[PDB]
């Protein structure tokens, strides 16, 4: 089963629930399909989708768990919208 | 060994895994299962070239190295004859 | 800004700070008496930062003591049993400047024990086996032996209760190692065995659980710490061939198998070391043994901290991460901030009004 | 009637009546955000009026200022953050509730901030520094992060020694470009005008409170530092600091660098560039993130903020006192007034008098 | 087994025993009249024994001496005041139950008073100063009333500086007559015998603790005030002072004048007159109303005492603790036997070994 997140200039992300419920925030708007995003933009909530796909692959991974990538003029950005989404 | 992947229409973005042994039209047949167009109607591109429906992911030029989940590799979609298009990512300005 | 060298102390965790008291440190000269570290501090590591902060404690303060049993419950810290240079202890005591409460239970509280192990369940503190005097279950002598009771106490009205058990009780023994998965109260190693067994905290029902394939070595003072709800995390130890252990293990609860885990410090092995799980999918461990610990003038306590990187870190600590490091070039830069996003946050966790002055 | 003790409110004043707004006070908690309390500084009683409109979020830190009776607020910080909009009151207005009015400006805003300085000079206002959030646009100036914000709060803040211009006339944003080396990024520092100089003293930055004195000449924007010979007052922030003549500035309270309180008052000759201590009956009633207020016969009058160390917020000891400082001497209609007033037994502004009789029917 | 944790007791001892009777600890508590602890020195173990006959009432404060084998007892506080009564305890009986004898001496014995010091020479005790009420003979020496005492004491009490003599041979009281300037009227100062030569240093008098140096000749009955050139301990009281060579005292713990607990040793060579201080492992370990107890393997031993200002009783932190201070090279047998001892796995005095092995059984 997959979700679709929609950005705020309307890019829609369509990932596995499984990786979507990483966030807290999406797991009670899910919990009872779509969930919009009317402050986060595209260039956001993609490096976030990135990250729900390498946070559910490593969970309980043998293998050494490999750098995420945050490149320094989005770091803000991602910050509030991690700490917004709870993951 | 699996490689992840966006797939990407014109503002559509589809994440998901797969094996690079898998082939094309595997993929086309996930993509119906998420947007409902049979894979006959279905257009998969590497960037600027055509994948044959026979061919793996492998041999298409997608290697598990270059596509993790922290950095998937993007798969181009059109629909059915269109033209590739892909609007991109908003800007930090 | 660090604590002395320690082994045999107590560690207990919220998730992002980290309580050590007691244990004990081996004097510069050669001599028959160990030096137990003082009872009126406590120090306090923070996870998130690295620093410690040293708290001297008043009130009913318990003795230094070494082997003690420690349990963190909505940052209110239990401790119970333990050994000082009198001998060993059953007294139970409680914190939350800070006091040291001693608390009289009700109920029949156990015999005096150390290098034992606790569960955590819905408000009841579990204890398990040990090494003691002569005060259910058995007790074998080496005037001391090991120990099977399963001893417990609700916090709620503090009643020292015992339970009934059935299936078939672990052999006795100390310096073993305890984990909390839900309803099961795991147990590992100790004296070095290899067995692993759990209890059924709902049931109060012991079994007995066999894994296959590749398992880890029996050893004794080793650390059991949950890394998830599937997983546990086992980290040095103490061999048969008193050989110190460096290795770290992962044990999958459902598919009941171990796998060996990869870690940068292969070349610091710990044995009566404390091991703690952070909010981070981090295992903090402090203090331990390098040496062999059995002749205490050559014993090399450590005050190091080693940390496993078991589970991939949140997406809010990566970014922050990201620009403590990006700090100087991201202050003469600018980026949205949209209010609602601002104000859902603050909402979760406030916003102080002070800060700044 | 009575407005209840609070920290980290506004105060503006006209010279005769001085208006108080929002603030915080212990059980956290903001005042009622519809509130205006009115001090009556000739009768020295209160007047409570209830305001309507864009009403601006309960907040402490706000900046504010009182151009023609016209009521100005910037900043600030509610219990969802800091903020960088702009409210405007007109107290010359006959309304039972007077219409707060919030203004979408012109230009580039400052940053979301609190706890930062205004100069007023010709048809402008001109604020300067603060704490809080990163700009969210290009801006002259130094932001700094404070490096205690990255584990404490849910999103990282910091110091700012940006200078923005609001034209009252206009109500455009915009910044001018100045020259000479200016303060360093600072919060809780205290802001005073006299003519085209717009002195600012103290604040933190980084580590410690400081005593530094600028000035920042608002014809030509050049920043000057002043360095008096001799004695100066503690470093410290949280003070206020109020013209008292064209030529003196009068400095009370604020926080030392060690959290000590203080109950210091200092006056700064601009002329001769030196400090004077003030004696004064309050040793014993230190005050800081208090406000101060300049009254038409020659006094300060200090209102709320705090006798200790407000960080521990459960045991702060928030006021609703007011303290005045006679620091220039009355006019002979005032001390005539205050004479027949003190003899209504032996014996308009005479019969409202006072209010509070504390000996009065015994 | 384990002797509960207290202040105010003695410890006696014939260089391989300790005595540890009395004191008291808190909850006010004294600890119980008929409990002896013997701790021994080599083995590093506790015995308990019981008493019976005249048992002194459990007290604090107490002055004691071990004389061959011979446990004496002199002074002290109970729970119903001073008192100036003598003891005597004979640890060679073979009985199961040691029998307290209260002798009933001939002479004037001292006032009732405790926390004093006592010299042991040639068939004498001989006590000097303490705490307690008026003397109630005509006695040789200065009292001097503690003001604090008038109204916060049931009767008043105060310092002395008397020197009592008790001949064990018969048992009698009496008073030599000295030269020199004795010191001040003290309590809680510390006493040390070495050769003819009695010390006394530090105690309380009047206002604030002191750390002079003062001997009594015993023979020629002349005071004697050492001045050392150089530094010197800190003035204290409630601290040990142990004789540990025929040319050197050791200096433990105490009580400043500003209330604060010491855990600094010093060394005092006596032909040298100068101080050293000792490094030791026991820094975070500070005493005070602890007992010393020098062993004949050149080990001073540290036994009850307080760890911080037991003037405030409900938050005396009293001790238990054993503390060793290496101060003077041990024999080779004893060497060897700890290297035996500490390899047991690897290979009777060996047999009992030493005891609480915290790392044994796992």
């Amino acid at each position: 089963m997959y979700v679709k997140l929609i950005s705020s200039d309307g890019h829609e992300f369509i990932v596995k629930r499984e990786h979507a419920l990483t966030s807290g925030t999406i797991k009670a708007m899910l919990s009872g399909n779509e969930v919009n995003f009317r402050e986060i933009p595209s260039h956001v909530l993609s490096k976030v989708c990135m990250y729900f796909t390498y946070k559910v692959r490593y969970t309980n991974s043998s293998t050494e768990i490999p750098e995420f990538p945050i490149a320094p003029e989005i770091a803000l950005e991602l910050l509030m919208a991690a700490n917004f989404l709870d993951c | 060994m699996d490689v992840f992947l966006m797939i990407r229409r014109h503002k559509t973005t589809i994440f998901t895994d797969a094996k690079e042994s898998s082939t094309v039209f595997e993929l086309k047949r996930i993509v119906e299962g998420i947007l409902k167009r049979p894979p006959d109607e279905q257009r998969l591109y590497k960037d600027d070239q055509l994948l044959d429906d026979g061919k793996t992911l492998g041999e298409c030029g997608f290697t598990s190295q270059t596509a993790r989940p922290q950095a998937p590799a993007t798969v181009g979609l059109a629909f059915r004859f269109e033209a590739l298009c892909i609007e991109p990512f908003s800007s930090p300005p | 800004a660090c604590p002395a060298e320690r082994s045999g102390h107590v560690a207990v965790s919220d998730g992002r700070h980290m309580f050590v008291w007691g244990g004990y440190k081996s004097n510069q000269v050669r001599g028959l008496y160990d030096f137990y570290l003082p009872r009126e501090e406590l120090w306090i590591y923070n996870m998130e930062t690295g620093r410690w902060k040293k708290i001297n404690t008043e009130g009913d303060v318990p003795p230094s003591m070494s082997g003690s049993c420690a349990v963190c419950v909505d940052r209110v810290l239990y401790l119970f049993g333990g050994h000082h240079s009198r001998g060993n202890t059953n007294k139970f005591y409680m914190l939350d400047v800070l006091q040291w409460e001693r608390i009289d239970c009700q109920g029949i509280p156990p015999s005096s024990k150390d290098k034992l192990g606790v569960w955590v369940y819905k408000n009841k503190l579990i204890f398990f086996g040990g090494y003691g005097y002569l005060p259910l279950g058995t007790f074998e002598f080496d005037p001391r032996g090991w120990n099977d009771h399963v001893h417990i106490l609700d916090t709620e009205t503090f009643t020292w209760s015992q339970p009934i058990t059935t299936g078939k009780a672990p052999s006795p023994r100390a310096a073993h190692a305890c984990a909390t998965v839900g309803n099961r109260g795991f147990v590992f190693g100790g004296r070095r065995m290899n067995d692993l067994h759990y209890l059924n905290l709902d049931t109060w029902e012991w079994n007995e659980l066999i894994p296959q394939g590749i398992c880890p070595v029996g050893r004794s003072w080793h650390s059991l710490t949950p890394v998830s709800s599937d997983h546990l995390f086992l980290f040095g130890g103490f061999t048969t061939d008193k050989q110190p252990l460096s290795d770290a293990w992962t044990y999958c609860i459902s598919k009941n198998e171990w796998i060996q885990f990869n870690h940068p410090y292969t070349e610091k092995p710990r044995l009566w070391h404390t091991a703690c799980a952070s909010d981070e999918g981090e295992v903090i461990v402090f203090g331990g043994c390098a040496n062999n610990l059995l002749v205490h003038h050559r014993a090399a306590h450590s005050n190091e901290i080693l940390i496993f990187s078991v589970q991939p870190k949140s997406l809010v600590r990566l970014s922050l991460e990201a620009v403590i490091c990006f700090k100087e070039m991201l202050a003469n830069s600018w980026n949205c901030l949209p209010k609602h996003l601002l104000h859902s946050v603050n909402q979760r966790f406030g916003s102080n009004n002070t800060s700044g002055s």
